[PDB]
């Protein structure tokens, strides 16, 4: 029962991390590269600065781990293998982390409310700020979920010891990335 | 409409992700206690004037010195936490989260908060602190942190009966208005 709640909170909120992803790029950044509205000098072309490699985040997400993390609804005690699969593609959130700094100074001093008018425009309840924390947020939050996964999970679990070794290293490497 | 931007810190023991869904929700969440707490947006009216409140968890960021503050710039309001049965997490308060906040955001509001306030009566909770040499955090212990870090407000809520936890949120939105 326990383990069942987790494995559908982990699906759930993976959903929700690729709807959130999703959205982020098809509002804040489909409008910088359409050319349907005048982009600030400030942050012209810089779209690589402000939104990192969320579109790499995202494709992996949307293409790979969540089809994968499905085919464990089933088999929660072995989830932590999703994660050592994987674990090469997580890399990308060291290079988002080292990046967010500079992202959110240049919508700081550059972009003056460029993105609060789109959010309004799309009537969203997140901010560009709030979208781009997501991946922090995310990466730090699988190792959470195993944590739990453990303290109901047999010994047939070190297919969760092994996923939870890579989602702390993951972070902690992405943390000591950090300026 | 002004929009707030509220940041939740503190240690693992304060229960962060608890307290914002049981306060969103209107219930403890009892069953199973979720560990997601989304980026969340409601209108709440406060002394009249209807509010944009912005919440922001923390949870599983309590290791990664480098990465919390990626949370921390534009915040209009932060609540420190500590759990009223968890004096490392009140210690923390001092030793951890006060310095980083007060580092990244010097003019921004701090209010005190004292989370799992049902178990500072709990039996059970109270000798296994004894078995340690440790008592909860009483009432005094929190006024006199709040002075010593400068936070506007020192407040005591529980996530389980709701005692206070409505107050938590109105006096954030009242440190910013
Ligand atoms: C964020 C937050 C939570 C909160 N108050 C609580 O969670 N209180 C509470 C009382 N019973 N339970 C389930 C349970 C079983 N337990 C055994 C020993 C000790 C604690 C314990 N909790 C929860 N106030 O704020």
């Amino acid at each position: 029962r326990k383990k069942e709640f987790i494995m559908a909170e982990l699906l759930q909120t993976e959903k929700a991390y690729v709807r959130d992803l999703h959205e982020c790029l098809e509002t804040y950044l489909w409008e910088m590269t359409s050319g349907v509205e005048e982009i600030p000098p400030g942050i012209l072309n810089k779209e690589h600065i402000i939104f990192g490699n969320i579109q790499e985040i995202y494709d992996f997400h949307n293409n790979i781990f969540l089809k994968e993390l499905e085919k464990y609804e089933q088999l929660p005690e072995d989830v932590g293998h999703c994660f050592v699969t994987w674990a090469d593609k997580f890399q990308m959130y060291v290079t988002y982390c080292k990046n967010k700094p500079d992202s959110n100074q240049l919508i700081l001093e550059h972009a003056g409310t460029f993105f609060d008018e789109i959010q309004q425009r799309h009537g969203l309840a997140n901010s560009i700020s709030s979208y781009l924390i997501k991946p922090v947020q995310r990466v730090t939050k699988y190792q959470l979920l195993l944590k739990e996964l453990l303290t109901c999970c047999e010994e047939g679990k070190g297919e969760l010891k092994d996923g939870l070794e890579v989602m702390l290293s993951v972070p902690k490497k992405a943390n000591d990335a950090m300026h | 409409m002004q929009a707030i931007k509220c940041v939740v810190v503190g240690d693992g023991a304060v229960g962060k992700t608890c307290l914002l869904i049981s306060y969103t929700t209107n219930a403890f969440p009892g069953e199973y206690i979720p560990t997601v707490f989304d980026n969340y947006s409601a209108n709440v009216m406060v002394d009249g004037k209807p509010v944009n409140l912005g919440l922001w968890d923390t949870a599983g960021q309590e290791d990664y010195d480098r990465l919390r503050p990626l949370s921390y710039p534009q915040t209009d309001v932060f609540l420190i936490c500590f759990s009223l049965v968890s004096p490392a997490s009140f210690e923390n308060v001092r030793a951890k989260w006060y310095p980083e906040v007060r580092h990244h955001c010097p003019n921004t509001p701090i209010i005190l908060v004292g989370t799992k306030l049902d178990l500072r009566d709990d039996k059970d909770t109270i000798e296994k602190l004894k078995e340690k040499k440790l008592t909860p955090i009483t009432y005094p212990q929190g006024l006199a942190m709040a002075k010593e870090i400068g936070a506007v407000k020192y407040l005591e809520c529980s996530a389980l009966t709701q005692r206070g936890l409505k107050t938590v949120f109105d006096e954030a939105i009242r440190a910013v208005l």
